């Protein structure tokens, strides 16, 4: 989800365009912005 | 952002002068050009520095009429210079030059612009 | 505001405190790897407090003052043993920096954990609140409390050669004491390592 | 809004406060995919040329936003002008190795040629500031201790060499970046620093 | 016969910002597992709502001490992010790489003084069109909140994005005249026995703030 | 009018390792039948694994003889595939062609002497940082096995894959300082009446040996 | 073998009056809210038959 | 658009109407390499090269 | 199976790009390899 | 703690086994079994020293 | 693997001298590179051999200064060749020189790297 708008799909294999991810069994700012007090703190009148 | 100029001094009156436009560079911003509009101003001891010329973007000239017809400027954008020719010596040329920008307002001209200038002065008595 | 921590057999107790920070994550990921073989092992008795001294806040320093201290500094338990007994390490750190004088003084310290800290330019310093941080200011608080885990470009590091993680404390705004406050503050530190892991054990000593 | 500073929690303050309005955002243009992904120029050396994405100039685009991370991953792909035949050669071989031909190499054909390589480094994740270094004899140590303070060496995607090499741009595909660093602007003389926008 | 095709002319230049791809020279590679790291980023926007950085005022510093005479204003400076006082934020310094922006701007403010030096503040914004205020009486008549020193040492206050057009420039170092956006005024309303004491001052963007543009002008 | 195409700046040069195929110029050929031939393999990594290939030490010879004397080392080197005593091996030979590897390493020891003498033995890794034991009291404190001679005459050990890193390089001829992945120890605990017996010692790979990355230095 | 072309003569040159277009550049752009503006014309013979001008 | 000359086909068909919206696009012949600059940016940016 | 990795059909039919095999009617190491002896082979104790 | 209010402190107390000669720095004592806490609203502090012997 | 040098022998003092670093090659492996930091070495009759300079990868040079000032070192990297120039003779040249390369630690650079050099001796004396 780059760069990239074409929409005629990749003329060779997802093998040979790119490096292969393996697994083993940033990102913690958008959960860190997300809990942000909003709300006033103290009594309101008016 | 502040211009330099040259060419002044002590000079005795009679002669040939071209006042030169030393810019620091017109670092100027945004591609919103086209009113690149200089000109050049006049100082007298003690009374209030006034206008003598103003260059338009591309072509139009206009002077004091005390000076019309006297003078003649031009602006050389390809290097990025303005310069100040200077015929028909008067005794009224007795006044510092401030190479700067205008405004082009509605009813006239406006100052920088700018910070402000040093300038150069052409005092001539004979 | 009391909280309590307690490390092993050691335990520290504050009654002016705002909080933890937790830094860059709250939990530990993959321990075993496929770089150990399975070799690692875990060591609870490393695991406790030990203390330093930082320096000494006069009412003469301006700001952007700033003191470095780099982790794991050399110290004599059996952590410190550990780095001679074996080749490979890993474990999260755990600080608190305190600084004690009456609540009639004025001024603030900024205590921040930063990865690989190597000569940070002067400009840069107005922007050291992007690393996990906590600021004390004798109106209110005394104490800072940070936590985080390991991080690095490989699983297990080799502390002789590589110290990834600098605890630093600046001055935000210098120190006055209005004649009734103290003449000075003394800085102070207590840090415990988290989740240690080894591997790789070495000869013997000769 | 009133709250305690050092606690060093977020807060954040809206318009409703007053009686305002909060409107819709859109914020496509600030993705680190995204705004990554772009050719990059680099000056080039005449035969061998390392490629490691810490020659890009730090004032430029590229170069900067990936200096505000400490730890990143992405793949590569260039683009060369050259003259002759082109080898390229992956992480950590011989350097006897670049006047091989079973080697990838790409024929030279006018104008350019654009390439795409795999990340082959040892490492999990790359780094772009490393603490090693644990950091009369004036000048010495001056000069020893600036040459003592870079990158470790298998940082790099690998090498390439011609004939000569006239141009040589970075493209990366896939970032990602990991705890971010200090980013400063110009620091203005005056009360504003001011491009001169397009403007006659 | 073979499908006939017809070769254009204007088109297939290189373009260093086009979206299409290169072609594979070197196969089958496999990646070391990278998993769960932690601390990571994914838009830029988001280390800057959740990380404010420090202001800078006239002498190097990041605060503003209370004045004991007749004159009551702490700071005023033009709304922009190419202004002087924003130079050393991480906000300015994002945004010197592009051209538009549009939302709303976050200030923090924080007491440091001892427990016996109390004070009260106002902050105000006036809108592009008349000079701006000098005495807080006139800068009354503006959109402006005011706090004082308590137990909480903490506040914040959202300057409104207010405008004609939908976008704005974040351009224009103006050295100059002719302000466009308008101006921010802190001022020092009263203060008991807190001389010498500072305020210091953080900035980050809103909720809906917004950046669009990119642009390389070598900074 | 025909179907346009765009043809491209940078694309379709020549090189060596794409994948792609050329056109046919000869048809309808038949082979001979090939089917079930004795004898093949289709990975170059399990050759490797069902044969093992002598050692070299100093001499020309492939074993090591029991010394009477108060020096008990037998011979001892760098952990490499690069190393000289490794470099008669299928497992060098095969590596000089690729840049990094992963995984363990095996070895054989094969006791040659007559029935009526006996011996003992032990084997010992040091991982990097410190230099290595000289003594088999100073190396009892590394990960380490030991054997005697019987009715079985061989002995197998695995030598662990233990980094940082999860690869690491064959390349590099040292013939310099700074070891990178440590060194091995073969010792002589004790012998009795066993002088001028040999043991030879084979190498092969492991379970899970790996290798990555082909290159060509012409070797 | 890949899939054989043959490039044609007098085709594929430029003509300011084609139906075709050209290829992006700058991407993921989007624009302030226009709908329902006043005073709109698609057809420029309606303006002709709406508002008549003087002989 | 207002430099189209006032007397061509495209150009007085624009002029009579007072407000307008649409898309662009250029076709140039040049020497060298071509670089785009978006709305209101400096002009010291038409020199690098990372603009498209 | 080899260096290949397109993922569109061959043009040319597989009598013209390739030699035919026919049937009459390495891979002895992979049988070989996986039959060896892993486990300890005396009396385990500890 | 009995001093003002606007006097602040910090104590710490250890317990060294026999076999070695005691601490004199509190650096040196942090490898004990300690404990340590400061002034504040309550003003008291209870701490257990462990019963540790062979026999 | 080792480094030949040539260029000395009997030598008379107040001469000019340039001493040439025959390299049997640099067959140095793998592409981690850019830590080429060559050196010179002079040695003591009885006495520890010590340094002389150093040469960084681009373009940094210190040394000894004892000699500082008095001897230019540079190397020429195409032909992949390093040179050092010899002047102002002092008594103070009597050693043998070792053309080798750097290890650039964080207190001091450290020696080879190598196995060892041949040398090449300039002995002056008047």
């Amino acid at each position: 989800s780059g760069n990239t708008g074409s929409i005629i799909n990749n003329y060779y294999m997802q093998q040979y365009q790119n490096s292969m991810d393996t697994q083993l069994g940033n990102d913690w700012f958008s959960k860190l912005a997300s809990s942000a007090f909003s709300g006033l703190f103290g009594a309101l009148l008016a | 952002v502040q211009l330099q100029e040259s060419g002044g001094g002590l000079v005795q009156p009679g002669g040939s002068l071209r006042l030169s436009c030393v810019a620091s560079g017109t670092v100027f911003s945004i591609n919103d050009i086209s009113i690149n509009h200089l000109g050049w101003y006049r100082q007298a001891p003690g009374k209030e520095r006034e206008l003598v010329a103003a260059i338009t973007a591309d072509g139009t000239s206009a002077y004091e009429d005390s000076v019309k017809g006297r003078f003649i400027i031009s602006r050389d954008d390809a290097k990025k210079m303005v310069y100040l020719q200077m015929n028909s010596l008067k005794p009224e040329d007795t006044a510092v030059y401030y190479c700067n920008g205008l405004r082009a307002s509605n009813a006239g001209w406006e100052p920088r612009f700018g910070t402000w200038g040093q300038g150069t002065q052409v005092t001539v008595s004979s | 505001r009391i909280l309590t921590t307690r490390n092993g057999h050691t335990t520290s107790t504050t009654q002016s405190s705002v909080g933890i920070t937790h830094g860059y994550a709250t939990a530990e990921d993959f321990v075993n790897g496929p770089n150990t073989s399975g070799l690692e092992t875990r060591v609870v008795q490393a695991e406790r407090f030990f203390k330093t001294h930082l320096f000494d806040w006069v009412t003469s320093d301006p700001f952007g003052r700033y003191y470095l201290l780099e982790l794991p500094t050399d110290h004599k338990g059996v952590y410190g043993s550990l780095t001679d007994s074996y080749a490979y390490m890993r474990n999260g750190w755990d600080v608190e920096v305190t600084a004690v004088g009456n609540q009639f003084n004025g001024g603030c310290l900024l205590v921040a954990m930063v990865p690989e800290l190597c000569s940070i330019e002067q400009r840069e310093l107005f922007q050291l609140t992007l690393f996990p941080h906590q600021f004390i200011n004798p109106r209110t608080n005394m104490t800072a409390h940070i936590k985080v885990p390991f991080v690095g470009v490989n699983r297990y590091d080799q502390y002789k050669v590589h110290k990834p993680w600098t605890l630093v404390v600046m001055v935000v705004a210098p120190l006055t004491v209005n004649t009734e406050g103290a003449p000075q503050i003394k800085v102070y530190a207590n840090i415990a390592p988290t989740n240690v892991h080894v591997a790789g054990e070495f000869p013997s000593k000769e | 809004t009133t709250s305690t500073g050092e606690s060093a929690d977020p807060v954040t303050a809206t318009v409703e406060n007053y009686g305002g309005e909060t409107q819709v955002q859109r914020r496509h243009h600030t993705d680190v995919s995204f705004i990554l992904d772009r050719f990059v120029k680099v000056t080039p050396k005449d035969s061998i040329n390392v490629l490691d994405l810490m020659q890009t100039p730090s004032h430029t685009l590229v170069g900067a936003l990936l200096r505000t991370a400490t730890y990143y991953f992405a793949d590569l792909e260039v683009a060369v002008k050259h003259k002759g035949d082109l080898t390229w050669v992956p992480n950590g071989a011989p350097v006897a190795a670049l006047d091989n031909t079973t080697n990838p190499t790409a024929y030279h054909k006018a104008p350019l040629t654009r390439l795409a390589l795999p990340y082959t480094a040892p490492h999990r994740v790359l780094a772009t500031v490393y603490n090693g270094k644990c950091k009369v004899r004036g000048d010495l140590q001056v000069l020893a201790q600036k040459a003592a303070r870079p990158l470790p060496t298998s940082f790099n995607y690998g090498a390439i060499k011609a004939t000569r090499v006239t141009e040589l741009l970075y493209r990366m595909k896939r970032a990602e970046t990991y705890c971010p660093r200090p980013l400063l602007a110009v620091h203005p003389s005056a009360a504003r620093h001011k491009q001169k926008i397009v403007a006659p | 016969g073979i499908f006939p095709v017809a070769c254009s002319d204007g088109y297939g230049g290189l373009v260093t910002t086009d979206p299409k791809t290169a072609d594979p020279v070197y196969g089958k590679v496999f990646n070391p597992p990278r998993n769960m790291l932690p601390g990571r980023f994914t838009n830029l926007l988001d280390v800057a709502e959740a990380c404010p950085t420090f202001l800078h005022f006239d002498g190097d510093v990041p605060y503003v001490t209370t004045k004991t005479d007749s004159d009551r204003v702490l700071a005023q400076f033009d709304l922009s992010l190419a202004a002087k006082h924003m130079s050393n934020t991480f906000l300015a310094g994002l945004a010197q790489y592009y051209t538009q922006y549009s939302g709303t701007v976050n200030l923090h403010f924080m007491f440091t003084g001892p427990t016996d030096a109390k004070a009260r503040y106002m902050i105000a914004i006036a809108p592009p069109g008349m000079e701006p205020p000098k005495t807080p009486e006139a800068a009354a008549h503006c959109i402006h909140a005011e706090w004082d020193t308590g137990l909480n040492s903490k506040f914040t206050f959202s300057i409104p994005y207010l405008s004609a057009a939908d976008y704005a420039y974040t351009a224009s170092d103006a050295a100059e005249t002719t302000n466009v956006q308008g101006w921010v005024c802190l001022f020092q309303i009263t203060h008991g026995k807190a001389e010498g004491d500072a305020l210091v001052v953080l900035a980050s963007a809103g909720k809906d703030f917004e950046l669009r543009l990119p642009v390389d002008a070598r900074q």
